[PDB]
Order: structure tokens, then sequence, then C-alpha cells
């Protein structure tokens, strides 16, 4: 059936504009009512406005009634969403989504066509690699012959890094925390792992961190000390 | 043995691209009694008069009536590049018709108001190739194709409905847009009467 | 806009057990005008529920709405492994379109208490300037937890982070991790306190430099 891909994420300076795009395949296009939803990391939905390209011209919400600017290439299947002037609170998931079947009364505003989403960010810090540190087992991490150890990938930027445990080998009892924002304005995020204690000194443990924004893949040995 | 209006006096009448059509042939009808129960706005006529339709015999009578708001007067003109007679109601040219704007008093309480008035502003199809836009004028005496994909009333100013097309009615889809009016404190109809002389048996009383 | 408050913000219940989440408008919505979406973590939304009566294609029957004015109901008949979501409801008959707060679907296990491990910063980090003392709480449920830092009550440093749900054993964990720079690290020598419902007296956990 019909589907929406949208463009790849993408980091933006406060004060900027942003171009995320929204390409239909598998159907028609210009019938549709393609509405724009972003959503902030760890909030809810919010609903921005739409436009349905034989129609014409698209519709705003009150608040982003700047701003935001939708408009739509019947030739390209695409539709494209842009906004203006960004800031600390204008970073988010940016969902393009749309209506299947016939329209009858509102029921274009239900949603049940979505795209895979664009993280759009909005940051000062420039792109910038990881650094891991060792999270060693000791005596205090240490219950029931069990020993937790992990890493610290910190200070990278922008999201996301994929964290593994011996190339793969390794993925039971695995805790990959998800990254927070430090004061600093970059991420850091622990990953950690329980493994029995009596493979300390014959197992070794090594993570690998994959940051591909900077193009940083990073290994590291852990280990007691 | 006489033609019944009562029908108009019970509900909601419909909005404009929905307009209520009774056919009357064999009675006799007495239409100041019709339109002594309303406040009458307007009353026009094309190719008779008020006076000559209220008394002249017919082989049928056709009266057509909506809720309609006063301000439109205008648009409900076989002159107007509107899209009222665009895509909504359009009278015969090929028989004489009158068109009266009423207001409905408050001793008149079994006519009951839609939320507001509302019409549409668009009725095209949308060819397979899913570029060309192809509008689907109203023809006299017919209902608008996109009467079944338009809501009894519309809810938002500039809704947008659609309808597709099996292949054998050629794909593409079939598209509309609906319009709204603020209600009044009264509800505003017009009436659309449009007779035919043949043989006769529609006759006054 | 209108305001759309969703209620429990966390529900917690078993596999074939019967949902009831809330969805209450500030003013009065047709019920014709309002939607149901689940949510899952990293994933687009996805209709459920577009009432007064349908319900969107593909979609389990054991979801129903109903409701109306201004208390709305998502109904789901018997949970199954996979209902276990984020929900929201959606007017859409008043511009804007408003969404709701979210109520979270989380899987009622017995209680769990966790395990505590605090982990000093790596001499590797010292030498760059910054410090990072981790603590830990594993495999614990439910997710409500206070974890406080004393040295020798601090605040305003560290920071939290929780996992989703586990598939298997539908455990929560938990990483804090305060964030000091070399010098300020230097003048003392740390402990992790922990409060749970699974821990009759709060456990605390120390490591000295």
């Amino acid at each position: 059936a019909t589907r929406l891909e949208e463009s790849g994420a993408e980091v933006k300076k406060p004060g900027s504009s942003v171009k995320v795009s929204c390409k239909a395949s598998g159907g028609t296009f210009s019938s549709y009512a393609i509405s724009w939803v972003r959503q902030a990391p760890g909030q809810g939905l919010e609903w921005m406005g739409r436009i349905i390209p034989i129609l014409g011209i698209a519709n705003y919400a009150q608040k982003f009634q700047g701003r935001v600017t939708i408009t739509a290439d019947k030739s390209t299947s695409t539709a494209y969403m842009e906004l203006s002037s960004l800031r600390s609170e204008d970073t988010a998931v940016y969902y393009c989504a749309s209506k299947q079947g016939d329209y009858y009364d509102r029921t274009s505003y239900a949603f049940d066509i979505w795209g895979q989403g664009t993280m759009v960010t909005v940051s000062s810090a420039s792109t910038k690699g990881p650094s891991v540190f060792p999270l060693a087992p000791s005596s205090k991490s240490t219950s029931g012959g069990t020993a937790a150890l992990g890493c610290l990938v910190k200070d990278y930027f922008p999201e996301p890094v994929t964290v593994s445990w011996n190339s793969g080998a390794l993925t039971s009892g695995v805790h990959t925390f998800p990254a927070v924002l430090q004061s600093s304005g970059l991420y850091s995020l622990s990953s950690v792992v329980t493994v029995p204690s009596s493979s300390l000194g014959t197992q070794t443990y090594i993570c690998n961190v994959n940051h591909k924004p900077s193009n940083t893949k990073v290994d590291k040995k852990v280990e007691p000390k | 043995v006489e033609c019944d209006f009562s029908p108009l006096l019970s509900g909601t009448p419909p909005q404009v691209y929905n307009f209520k059509r009774l056919v009357f042939t064999n009675c006799n009808y007495n239409l100041t009694k019709l339109l002594s129960l309303f406040s009458v706005n307007d009353f026009t006529c094309s190719q008779i008069s008020p006076a000559a339709i209220a008394s002249n015999c017919y082989s049928s009578l056709i009266l057509d009536y909506f809720s309609y708001p006063l301000s439109m007067k205008s648009d409900l003109s076989v002159s107007s590049a509107g899209p009222i007679s665009q895509f909504n109601y359009k009278q015969s040219f090929s028989n004489p018709t009158c068109l009266i704007l009423a207001t409905v008093p408050h001793n008149l309480t079994t006519i009951t108001k839609p939320l507001k008035y509302s019409y549409i502003n668009k009725c095209s199809r949308l060819l397979s190739d899913d570029r060309t836009e192809v509008p689907q004028l109203v023809n006299a005496n017919q209902y608008s194709p996109c009467v079944s994909i338009v809501p009894s009333t519309v809810w938002e100013d500039g809704d947008y409905y659609r309808k597709q097309l099996s292949p054998l009615e050629g794909g593409g889809w079939l598209v509309a847009s609906g319009s709204t009016v603020a209600m009044t404190e009264q509800l505003q109809m017009g009436f659309g009467i449009t007779v035919q002389y043949g043989t006769n048996s529609v006759c006054p009383k | 806009d209108v305001e759309l408050t969703q209620s429990p913000g966390t529900l917690s219940l078993s596999p074939g057990e019967r949902a009831t989440l809330s969805c209450r408008a500030s003013q009065s919505v047709s019920s014709s005008y309002l939607a149901w979406y689940q949510q899952k973590p990293g994933q687009a939304p996805r209709l459920l529920i577009y009432g007064a009566s349908s319900r969107a294609t593909g979609i389990p029957d054991r979801f129903s709405g109903s409701g109306s004015g201004t208390d709305f109901t998502l109904t789901i008949s018997r949970l199954e492994p996979e209902d276990f979501a984020v929900y929201y409801c959606q007017q859409y008959g008043s511009s804007p379109i408003t969404f709701g707060q979210g109520t979270r679907l989380e899987i009622k296990r017995t209680v769990a208490a966790p395990s505590v491990f605090i982990f000093p910063p790596s001499d590797e980090q010292l030498k760059s300037g910054t410090a990072s003392v981790v603590c830990l709480l594993n495999n614990f449920y439910p997710r409500e937890a206070k974890v406080q830092w004393k040295v020798d009550l601090q605040s305003g440093n560290s920071q939290e982070s929780v996992t989703e749900q586990d598939s298997k054993d539908s455990t929560y964990s938990l990483s804090s991790t305060l964030t000091l720079s070399k010098a300020d690290y230097e003048k003392h020598k740390y402990a992790c306190e922990v409060t749970h419902q699974g821990l009759s007296s709060p456990v605390t956990k120390s490591f000295n430099r």
C-alpha cells in the first residue's frame, strides 16, 4: 500500500530554518491531506498544519502562524515542511502524517499513515564524537556471583550512538540506558552488562560504540582495577 | 385532491446542495396559504409572475426547499459565476420558475435549525493521472455529483472530502470541499418552484 | 485550544485483564471527532479508534471507544503482551487539533527490589579534567525510585536514566551520573542512597577514593 518516507535527521543552529521532506509512494499523491505533527522527547503530540496538493494552499495552527511553511510538489510526490527562527524548544521528531481511503466529514484528520519521522536538533554545540571510559567492575558491583560492569560514552553530539558488546556476541542482561542531556549541551549514556564473576579473568569484555554522525567507531576494553 | 405542502414544515430543511423536492400532479394548490406562514423576503420569477404562478394550471408543479442565508441572495441567480449555481442548485431555464427567500417566524416551531448554513465550493474530478482537475458543474434539475461525499451539514469551513473511483469509472478520485455560513437567529430558507405546462391537472383553488 | 487531560498517567495491569483509559476535555467535543492512538518506543503513533464507532483497519477488535460530552474512554477488552504502550487521545472537531498528555500502560509484576552498584570515575577520565560517579539500580519493579547522593546531600549535578520495561522479566533499571571536574572531585572522599518499595529501610552503598 501507500507509504511516507521522510528526509534524514538534520541538525540546525538556533535562529536558522529547516526544510523536512516527505515523499509518498505505492499509490497516488495529490488527493491526500498531509499533516505535520511534531513530538518533543518525552513529550506528547502537537499538530502544526496540513496541505492538500490540489487544493493549492496549506493551513496552519495559530501558534506556528509565523514561521512554518508547508508545500507540495505533485511531480516528486513530495510535500515539505519548513520552520523558521528555530529554538531550543523546537527540537523534536517531526512526523509526516495522513489518512488512507475515502474522506468523509472530518475523518482526514485521523492519521493512519505516518512517516518514519525526522529528528531535528537545535543546539549551539558542534558535531563531535564521543569518548568511552571503562566502567570497571569491583567488589561493590557484585552480588550473587554476578558482576556488573559497563561503559560510559560521554559528551557526543548529536544523537545517536549504538552500543554493542563483544562485537555482538554478548546481548543478554545488557542495559544500554537512553541518553540524557547534560548541562554541557552534549549527551552521555551509560551502557551496562551483568556477567558471571568467574569469567572476569577468563572472558574479556569490550564495548563497541558507533557514532555514525562523527564517523567514530571505538572499542574500549573493560576489566577490573 | 389537494397538493400537500405540509412536509416542508417538519424538520431541519436540508442544505442547498441536498435540496428536498416535492413533485405534484393532479391536485389543487393554495400557494398563498403556504407562503403566508413565513416572512417572505424576496419573491422573484423567471418567465412567469408571482401573480400568475399563484393562479395558473400546470401538468406538474415542483417545489424545492432548503436552508439558505438571505445574505447570499445574489449567489442564487443564473447569472452568477459563484459556487451556488456552479456546484449546488441550478434552476431550469426551459420552464417557468420562481425563487422565494423567506425567514421562519417564531410561531413556526416545527422547522428547526441546522448548526450552520453550508454549500459546496468545489466538486471536481481528479483524473487517474493524478494531476488534472475537471470541475463537475451541476445541471439544472439535478444534484451535484458530489452530494454523496459531502455531509448533511459541513462542520468547518474548508473541510475536504474525497471518494475513489473504481477502474471501470476511469479511476482517479472524486473530490470536493465545503463552505460554511454563520447561522441566523431565525432560519432563512429558499423555495424553488418550477412549473411545467403540458393536459394540465395541477390547478389552484 | 481544547485541553485534553488523560488519566491515569500510568496504568499497571497484567495480561488478560481489562483496561480503562480516560480522556477528559476542557470543552464539549462531538464524539464524531475523537480518536485514539497507540505509541511504542521508537515508533510513529498508530491509529486505533476514531469514534463515534469507526475502528481503524487492521486494528484488534479488543479496542473500543465510548463516552460523550467531556469524558471519553478507551476500553481494552483483554490485554495481550503487545498492548503495553503509550496511548493518546485526539480531538479534531475544534481548531487547532489537540492531543492528550498520554497514558502509559505497563505490566504489573510482583514487587522486586533493585541491585545497587557504584562506579567511581576512571583514571582515564581524570587526566581529561572531569569526573563521573555512576550509580546503578538494576532489575527492579516498580519504577518509582528516589536515589539521593551524599558526600561526605548533593543537588543540581546528577541526572537519571531509565530503561523501557524489560521484555522477559518486566523489570526496570536506572543509572545516575554525577558530574564534577578534576579539581573539585579531588577535594573529598561517596555514597548512593536508594529508597524503594522493596526496601523496608533505605539502602546505602559506599565507596571512598
